[PDB]
Formats: C-alpha cells, structure tokens, sequence
C-alpha cells in the first residue's frame, strides 16, 4: 500500500513557470529518492529528473538540465518539481515515483496517476460544430468539433439516449493550435427521417454547449 | 547515446498464445534492462526489472530473459488481460535512461474488408473558406490499410492527416478518417476527388471518388 | 402487484422455512441462479428480497440475468451476478374475469433500460416523436404503462402468472436468516454427549436448584468449565456433572 | 437502503453501548434516585438488554431531545475489573484493578480485604529517553581534491 | 476410495417403464445429494436429475419434469430412479454422481461406470452377414454384418488367427431401426488365393453365429 | 438458456506440448465452469472444479482459468494418457446444467494419403433388393477428408451415411466407410457410380469409379 498523488499541473503559455506537487504516503518518504518522469500525448516514456532522498543531490537530463528544479519537503512528505521557461516539448503528463534502493540502478518501484500539463500559446476558445450527413446496408452520420481550445470535449448523441454504434475519434491538434474531433454513429439507412438525431457538445474549460442537429443532405 | 529497438513494432496473437517480444539496446548493458506495461490511456506498470527478476504482485506467465544487447519477454499463456503496450527500458546509463519503442499486442481474429465512404466538404464550411474531404474506413483487420488521395488523378500526399481507433471492443475492427483540407481556391480548382484503399482484405484496391459540385 | 410498481417484502431476523417451497408442487417453473435450493434450509443469509409481480406465460422466461423485453427491460431488471431463485405459478382462476381483467399493468415505453433493481412508476407521457409532449397525449405522444387482457379463455401464452423472485443477500454483517434447527428429546441421569447453542460436552444432565438471572445462559465453577446450563426450549436448569470415572 | 429493522429528577438510567465484531450490545439499567444536581452515589450493575447484529462501523453519535433534561456521558476504556458475585448470581461490587496501589494489591490477592502486611503487586522498568551513537571522527579523508584541483593533467 | 455400481438398464419399448438402481459404497451416501446423468449414444452428458442428502427435495431438468421420478433409500444406500413412459430420446447410458458439496452450487465429484438403456420399436433379430470380395499395391476385403439388433454384435477373421489389419467399424443405426456394421481387412493382393478368409459374427441378443467366406470376384 | 461452445472442435498435438482449450458461455458466470475427461468408451473423470480449483488426484499440469464468459484450460506438458475429450459444464444455472460440446485431442502426425477402394453391392444384396456400394478411405491423417458420390455425373447427397474408426495404435491414421444404399430399381436406373476423396495428402481429388454390371 503507497499512494503518490499528483498536482498543480494545468495550462501555461511557453515561456512562463509552473509549480507541480507530490503527495507521498504510506511509506517513508524521506528514506528513497524521488523520480520525476513525464510522457508526451502519445509519445512514449521520458525519464526527467531525480531528487536523492535527503533532498542534496539533484540530477536532470540534457533536455531540460538548467531548466526545471527538483525539491522535497520530508516533514511535509511532499515532492517539488518547478518548471521554469517551460516551452512546447513540456506538454506531457508528469508522474512521481519512488526509487526503491534494491538494486545499483535507478528503477521505478510505483507510479503515480501523474498530471497534466500543457504548453500553448493559444487562449481557450468555444468549439465550432459542424454535421456530417449520411447520403443513399446502411448508413452513419456524426459530427465534427473543430477549432477548440484546450481538451477535453464532451460528446453525446441524443442527450446520451443514443449509445450503440457510437464511435469519437480522439482530439488532433492541428497547426492552427486548436484542436479537432469528430465523432461518428452508424444507423439503419430505413430509420433516417422519422427518427431524430442531435449531438450534443459540451466544452466546460470555455463553458461552451452546443446541440447541433443531422439532417440527411437534400440534393 | 543509447537507442533501444523494440520488436515486434506490433503482432497479432489470440489468447493462450506464447507470445514473444525482443529489445535490442545498440551497445552493452550488463543486466540493467526492464519490462514496464501499459495499457491504453492508465499508467505504466512495472512487469520486470534486471532482466530476470519478476516484479511482486505480477503474474508468473510473465518472464524476462536475455543479456548483453538482446534481450526477450516471454507470456507462455496469453491472457485477456494481457492486450497492452510493453516497453523495454534500459539503466545502464542511469543518468541517460531510455525506453523502447513498444510492442503493441493486439487481438487476433479474421481479415475485415474495410467500408469506404467520402464526404465532400460541407457547404457551410465552404462558407467560411476551407474545404475538407473525409474518407473514412471502417470495420477492417488489421489496421495496416494504405489510403491515398487523388486531384484530376493527381497523387497528394500531406494534404491530408489520418486518425485511427483502438481496436473495437465489439468486433476487433479498425476506423480510420483521412481528411484532406485545403483552402477555397484549391478546391475549386480540381473537379475530381478520389480516396483509393488498399487493405489485406481487399483483392484490389478500392476507389470511391467524386465531382466537384454535382451531387 | 403490477410489474412496473412490483411489490418488494423484506425477511430478515426470522428462522426461513423453505418447506413451502418444496411441499407446494403447484410451481410452473422454478429456476435458481448462484445456489441450490437443496443445500439451501441448512445455509445462513444476512437477508432474503422477495420481489412478487404478476406477467403473462410468454414474459416469465424474460425474468432473468440476460434476460431482454418489456418486462426485462422496462419494468423488472435482474443483476448479472443474480443469486437467488425466480418461482412462477398461473393465477387464471383469480387474476381473470369475463369481461377482461385490466387491473395488471405494466410499463411499455421508456427512455430508458432500467438498473438492476429499479422500481420506475412515473407515467410521465413518453415521447416517440420529435414533437415534445408537454404532459398531453397525442401524435407521437403515448401513455407510458398498458393494461394486461386478462380472461378464462385466454390463452395459456397471455394467461397471467404471479412471478416471484427470492434474492439472497449475504453482507459482511451477522446473519439472522438461518434455516431452522433440529432438536431431539433431552435424557436426565444418564451419561450423554449435550450441545446447547453450540456448547457442547459430556456429563450427565440432573435436575438442580441453581437460580439463574433471566438473561444468563451458562453456569460455570472457579475452573470456568462448564458447570450449569440452561434448557433452551424449557427454561429449567440443569447441573452438569462429569461421567464417573476413577480406579479399578 | 435497510439492512434491519425492530419494534417491542426521579429516575436514574443508566446505557452502555458497545459494538463488536459487528454487534451492537445494548446494556440498560433503571433505578430511582432523589437528586438533581449530579450523579447518586453508589453501585449497581447493568444487565444487557439487546444484541443488534447490525454490523455498522460507528464513530459518532448523538442524543434527540423532546421540545415543546441534563445527561452524562462517559467513555469506555480496556480495563481490568474485579467482580464479585453474590450468592443469587448478582454482582455486589467491583474494583478497578489499575485505580491505586491499593486496589492492584486486591486484585494481586483477588480479595477484597487485604490482611495487615507488604504485598509485591507489580514489575517497574524504566524506559530509555533518547538513543546515542557515536563513531570515530573521521582522521583520513579521501584526497578528491587533489585529482579534481590538480595543477596539471 | 468412492464406489458407484449401477444396475437395471436394458431395452425397452416405447411407452414402458423401467426401474434403474445404484448402490453407493465408501463414503456417506446419506450426507451427499445424488445426480442421475444420462449420455447419449455418440453425444455429449446431460444432467438428469437430482436428489438432496435427506431424501426430501426431488428436482429434474424440464426435458424430463413430470416423466421421471427419483427416491431414496439411506439405509440401503441405494438410488432409485423410475423411468415410466420411456421414449426414443431416452436411449442413453445414465450414470449416478455424488454432488461433493465444497460449494454453493452442483458440481459431480466422483462417477460409476453407469448403465446403458435402449429404448426401440423393433424386436431382435438375426444379422445378415454379407461379403464384400477385393479386385485387382495390396488388396482388401470385408464383411457387412447388415439389419441387426440390438447392440452389440461380435467380429472375427479366421477365428480370431487374423488380428493385424482388421478394423471393425462402428455401428451405424439406419433408418429402419437396426444396426448396421463393417469390418474390413487388408492383405496383400498376392495372398489372395491360397489363404482362407473366413468371418465369424455372433450376436448373443439374437443368438445368431455366421461364418461367411470372403472370395475374390470372377469375372 | 445457456450454451457452452468449446473450441477447438478438435485439435492435433504432440506430447509434450502445451495444449489450450477454451470454453465460451451465452451469458456471464461467475466462477462456475468445470472441467471433465472422458476417454473412448469409459466413463467420464472430473479434472477441474469452479474453473481455478484442481481436483484431488489430478496430475498438476492441469490448470483452469478464466472468469466471466470465456475459460481456458491448459496442460503445460502433453502426456500420452491425455488423449481424450474433455467436457466444459457450467453451474450457475443450479437447475439447467449443461456440458460443453467437447474437443477431442488426437496425435499429431505426418499426413497420410488415403487409400480409397470402391465395391459395387453383392449379387447376394442385390437379390434381397437393396443395393449398397461402399467407399473404403484407408489409412489416411488427419482425420477430415471429403467423400461424394457421383452417379452418371450425378452428385448425390444423403443417399449415404459413413462412419469414422478411432485414431490408430500403430500409425494413427484413419478408416472412413461410406456406404450409399439404395433400392435395386435405383440401382439399374444408372450406370456409373463413383466415389471422389480430397483430402489435405491429396494433390488432387482422387475418384475411384465403376460403371454397373461391367466388372
Ligand atoms: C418449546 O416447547 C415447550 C414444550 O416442551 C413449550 O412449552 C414452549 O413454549 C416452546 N417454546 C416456544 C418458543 O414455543
Ligand atoms: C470498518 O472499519 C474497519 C477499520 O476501521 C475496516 O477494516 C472494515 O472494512 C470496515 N467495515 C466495512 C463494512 O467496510
Ligand atoms: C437471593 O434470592 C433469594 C430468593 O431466590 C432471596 O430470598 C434472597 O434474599 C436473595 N439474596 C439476597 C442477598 O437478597
């Protein structure tokens, strides 16, 4: 039983600084080095920094060395880890964990949840929905949530009542800065004008709802 | 520095199968490698760690082997549970530690022969200046399918980004969504847009195209 | 009571004789999930849910884990890890009359599945159309629930049945629903294996003039062996002494 | 959401309440008493009256008052209690075996007279305070500096 | 150490009855609920019936509900099973089962050797041993032992002298009601004149002994 | 109800090897899903119990798992008295017990070509009235080979019925008899009776055919 619990991550314009902390329990903090490992969206694992266990010695890779600070408060079990000048390649999500001491090596004994951090340039901004009709065995029609800032987006057909033969496309970031998504369900061409199709965006981080109806094109 | 190769990049493999992935590190490392899990979207898990040492709590059907430069981890009885993403990650290098490519396990089942459809831009996108063409696939095995697009039977490429699903829960089926954007004046400028699929399942390849503005 | 609103009874703190159960040869069909009714009078529960309703012959099938259709669906769910028993039995000769019993209703619409053991009795107007109904029936604008068509000649497909479920549920607390216990006649003077609520020892059992509180069960001497008990079914003390024994 | 269900100044009444192991025992015990100030003074012991096995974890509670009546509260602690028991089964006194050396040497004895005399009731160590360590202080040093400040490599 | 012997099965017309018996030895048959499991020719198992330890709750699967009727008797150790208005679907091997009680459920911990019951329309009759002479690298020959029953039916070449080779196949019960078998043989084609093959079929239901030469066609 | 399919229907495996059986049910059971043995003729043996419970006698390298709706059974080293059928049979529906289909494990083998002999019906048959000409595949592995029936060109279905002898002793290979019956007035009505074999040892079908009254 050890817990490691993330935060303070968030949306940061490049350039600024951000403070994430560490929450360690159920394990004697103070006696193992700490080890700060982050993972881009979709990327794979990235060690970072290491912090010894008495908080003196501080190592960190080439790619951020004289860039981030690694701390820790042993009375207050908590780990820190300010990033200063933070730029683009620093979106990822960030994880705790503890070293474990049973071998020479540095290895990796828990993870945390991790959080998320994300460097833009780019203010939040409502998300744009737009219909994707079917055309003439069957057929599928969706929607597509384009230019909105920053994640996540929620996507529901018919106020939820819609559920089989839903698919949604994970968020792209396109060059723009924005993202894109589309979402996508797959009906019965027999069942396309008596019943009734509407999805339903929902973007709380720029408070933005949206009901965008789908209507087979007229040609 | 330390580049580690990871094999297969991605293998199709039913349950109770003895599946089998290779890492390569591109110099020495004595006995300082690691297997962690992760599935998609949750955290990475520790499975191995010096090579030849099972992490506490983990099944035993999981073993690490190998020394020197190749190294290999073994499931001899594949589970449900075991559909994740492995990475090998060397320590020798303590202060320049690295991961593996990865080795993507997928469930293996039948070739699906994709469903190709194409969406011409929406005139209210029109409105606003920019063009996008959707070729979506759908329900196809496995997910390597070649899709290109044609202008007046022109190839293009990077006009367009792809976007795939995770294998289907229901079926093991595959999705993808090419769309090739581009402004007003190109769109206008060509008459036919085509999408060309090429998959395992297809005998020859499959064309759905259409005529700028005619329906 | 109707299917949508079925009728919930609790047994809980009570000795559950089952005996019903198996004398009464009446039961249509009778079906068990997760336990054997045989190793079932022997077997203790923290409680047992009885859920009684009234369907027709065809939907008694559809009461079930797994199980789909309106009465599945919109009425009546089980869980997927059900344990318990599902007991069905026809009622032709109460649940009919001549000119058509429409006192059973059930729900035909709904917005929605419902979870596992939901009571929904709302008759809210359902909405099978674009149009909103604002609490008027109309176009596209249904009542929710629909009346059984009962009557002696209806056939034994639509002829009503009461439908039963028993669910046994046993938490991590003390169970009071145990199956009765099995006694035998009680011997004085005489060298005898006792077992009173679960203590148990050899002696001879004699009457005796000790006299116990009304809340105290057991006697004992400076050893803390048992020296008194009392009869359980008849509140009468009785000594313990140990079997003779000694030197030949 | 149920799991159970039951239905059966001038007085003193006294309750324990107590759970164990997923029992709630309920002891009770009425007596008529003439003060108003504080609690009588005197012994009376407490039969139980209910066994609920509700099996609930409980860590607060609270009183309900009649509005249109002072009470006591006390916590219970694992102690040690000599009991006697009267010929009818009854118990006529008690005494706490960690009270005062007085009381430890009754219950040494498991008595409640104790004759003129010196009786040894319990053990006594002392515990120690803080912990010391100590080691050489250190006379030879590494020479890092040496190899790292040289003159000339 | 658990013994299951059964006893009572045989053949039996439509619409009869019939009364299976098993006595259990080496264990408490008063404290363990037994299960009557019925095989059928060339199928798979299927649960019959079931009877608690105390010889009070009877339950059965609805293939045979208000058709069969199991009992008891503890002091004998002995199952009862009465089988009344038997039909075709009845032929099967019925074997008695201990329960083992380790869980809530049923499951069979230990099996006897069961007994077969055939239930038929058609009286015994005598097989009709045909040959089945071989023509012109080795040749082979056979009998067909063809419109007998019941089962089983007994097959040898040269009285036994002729083992190697010889592959007797399974009965095959033909629409008429009876049996039908095969047995072939293969030797070589040079000693195909001066050696005798002689087949020997007995079917002790009928009491019928054959001996049929098998010659090569002339022609 | 509830259907229990097992699979493989049948597979082909040396000893020493690591065989897997899997077990699917309609609906969700918890942990009630055991595991019988039955060899040719004698009486069913139970292997496993709630499907991760070994039973008393058995040898270890027996193991069930799975929980839900899928189950595997898994013999870590095949041994030669393991060649049986083994029955999957779910308890949760107390009184609906059911058993699995069965898997049957043969041994694994070299494919053999299957020798096929036609014999037209004895003139002894033949005056009694009916008429049965047989089509004897001898000797072949694995066990699948098509046999049909062709008269003048004809080809016949359910006029026939075969039957297949167990896995061989000495070389483990097959025997199939087809034997087509049918009336003497059938029989005169045509002329050529044939017999083809494909099978997987068989670079073609092979069709061993006689035209009627000829020899
Ligand atoms: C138990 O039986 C006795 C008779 O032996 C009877 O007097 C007594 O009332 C019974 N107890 C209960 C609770 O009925
Ligand atoms: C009650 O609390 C204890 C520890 O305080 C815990 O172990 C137990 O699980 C709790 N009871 C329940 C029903 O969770
Ligand atoms: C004990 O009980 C008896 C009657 O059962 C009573 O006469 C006696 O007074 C009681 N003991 C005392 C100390 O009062």
């Amino acid at each position: 039983e050890v817990q490691l619990v993330e935060s303070g991550g968030g949306v940061v314009q490049p350039g600024r600084s951000l403070r994430l902390s560490c929450a360690a329990s159920a394990f004697t903090f103070s006696s193992y080095d700490m080890h700060w490992v982050r993972q881009a969206p979709g990327k794979g694992l990235e060690w970072v920094a290491v912090i010894s266990y008495d908080g003196s010695n501080k190592y960190y890779a080439d790619s951020v060395k004289g860039r981030f600070t690694i701390s820790r408060d042993n009375s207050k079990n908590t780990l820190y880890l300010q990033m200063n000048s933070l730029r683009a390649e620093d979106t990822a999500v960030y994880y705790c964990a503890k070293d474990g001491g049973k071998l020479w090596v540095y290895y990796f004994d828990y993870w945390g949840q991790g959080t998320l951090v994300t460097v833009s340039s780019a203010s939040t901004k409502g998300p744009s929905v737009f219909p994707l009709a079917p055309s003439s065995g069957t057929a599928a029609l969706g929607c597509l949530v384009k230019d909105y800032f920053p994640e996540p987006v929620t996507v529901s057909w018919n106020s939820g009542a819609l559920t089989s033969g839903v698919h949604t496309f994970p968020a792209v970031l396109q060059s723009s800065g924005l993202y894109s998504l589309s979402s996508v369900v797959t009906v019965p061409s027999s069942s396309l004008g008596t019943q009734t199709y509407i999805c339903n965006v929902n973007h709380k981080p720029s408070n933005t709802k949206v009901d965008k109806r789908v209507e087979p094109k007229s040609c | 520095d330390i580049q580690m190769t990871q094999s297969p990049s991605s293998l199709s493999a039913s349950v109770g199968d003895r599946v089998t992935i290779t890492c390569r590190a591109s110099q020495s490392i004595s006995s300082y490698l690691n297997w962690y899990q992760q599935k998609p979207g949750k955290a990475p898990k520790l499975l191995i760690y010096a090579a030849s040492s099972l992490q506490s709590g983990v099944p035993s059907r999981f073993s690490g082997s190998g020394s020197g430069t190749d190294f290999t981890l073994t499931i001899s009885s594949l589970q449900p549970e075991d559909f994740a993403t492995y990475y090998c990650q060397q320590s020798y290098s303590t202060l320049a530690l690295t991961f593996g490519g990865g080795t993507k396990v997928e469930i293996k089942r039948t070739v699906a022969a994709p469903s190709v459809f194409i969406f011409p831009p929406s005139d209210e996108q029109l409105k606003s200046g920019t063009a996008s063409v959707v070729c979506l696939l759908n329900n196809f095995y496995p997910r390597e399918a070649k899709v290109q697009w044609k202008v007046d039977n022109a190839l293009q490429s990077g006009n367009s980004q792809e976007s795939v699903t995770e294998q289907d829960s229901k079926d093991s089926t595959y999705s993808l969504s090419s769309t090739l954007t581009l402004s007003k004046a190109d769109y206008e400028k060509h008459k036919v847009y085509a999408c060309e699929v090429t998959h395992q399942g297809l005998s020859s390849p499959v064309t759905k195209s259409f005529n700028r503005g005619e329906c | 009571a109707s299917v949508y609103a079925w009728n919930r009874k609790r047994i809980s703190n009570c000795v559950a004789d089952y005996s019903v159960l198996y004398n009464s040869a009446s039961f249509s069909t009778f079906k068990c999930y997760g336990v054997s009714p045989t190793k079932l009078n022997d077997l203790c529960f923290t409680n047992v849910y009885a859920d009684s309703f009234v369907i027709r012959g065809d939907e008694v099938r559809q009461i079930a884990p797994g199980q789909t259709g309106k009465i599945a669906d919109y009425n009546y769910k089980l869980p997927d890890d059900f344990t318990g028993c599902v007991i069905a039995w026809n009622s032709n000769n109460l649940d009919s009359k001549v000119g058509g019993n429409y006192n059973y209703l059930y729900r035909l619409f709904r917005k929605s599945n419902l979870k596992p053991f939901e009571r929904d009795i709302s008759t809210e107007i359902y909405q099978a159309g674009s149009t909103p109904c604002n609490g008027v029936e109309g176009f596209n604008c249904y009542f929710p629930l629909q009346s059984y068509g009962f009557q002696p000649t209806n056939g034994v497909g639509y002829q009503p049945y009461r439908v039963v479920v028993l669910s046994f549920e046993l938490l991590h607390a003390p169970a009071t629903v145990c199956g009765p216990k099995k006694s035998t006649n009680l011997v004085k003077n005489k060298c005898v294996n006792f077992n009173f609520n679960g203590l148990t020892g050899t002696g001879v059992l004699t009457e005796s003039n000790k006299k116990f509180l009304p809340f105290q069960q057991f006697g004992r001497d400076i050893a803390d062996t048992t020296d008194a008990v009392r009869d359980p079914q008849t509140l009468e003390i009785l000594d313990i002494t140990p079997c003779s024994f000694g030197g030949v | 959401n149920c799991t159970f269900e039951y239905v059966s100044f001038k007085n003193l009444r006294e309750f324990v309440f107590k759970n164990i192991d997923g029992y709630f025992k309920i002891y009770s015990k009425h007596t008529p008493i003439n003060l108003v100030r504080d609690l009588p003074q005197g012994f009376s012991a407490l039969e139980p009256l209910v066994d609920l096995p509700i099996g609930i974890n409980i860590t607060r509670f609270q009183t309900l008052l009649a509005l249109h009546a002072a009470y006591y509260v006390g916590y219970l602690q694992p102690r040690t209690f000599l009991l006697k028991y009267n010929e009818n089964g009854t118990i006529t006194d008690a005494v706490d075996c960690a009270l005062d050396p007085l009381s430890e040497t009754k219950c040494t004895l498991k008595s409640f007279t104790v004759e003129k005399g010196i009786y040894q009731t319990s053990n006594f160590r002392v515990q120690p305070t803080e912990s010391i360590v100590r080691f050489p202080n250190i006379t030879n040093l590494c020479p890092f500096g040496e190899v790292f400040n040289a003159t000339r490599f």
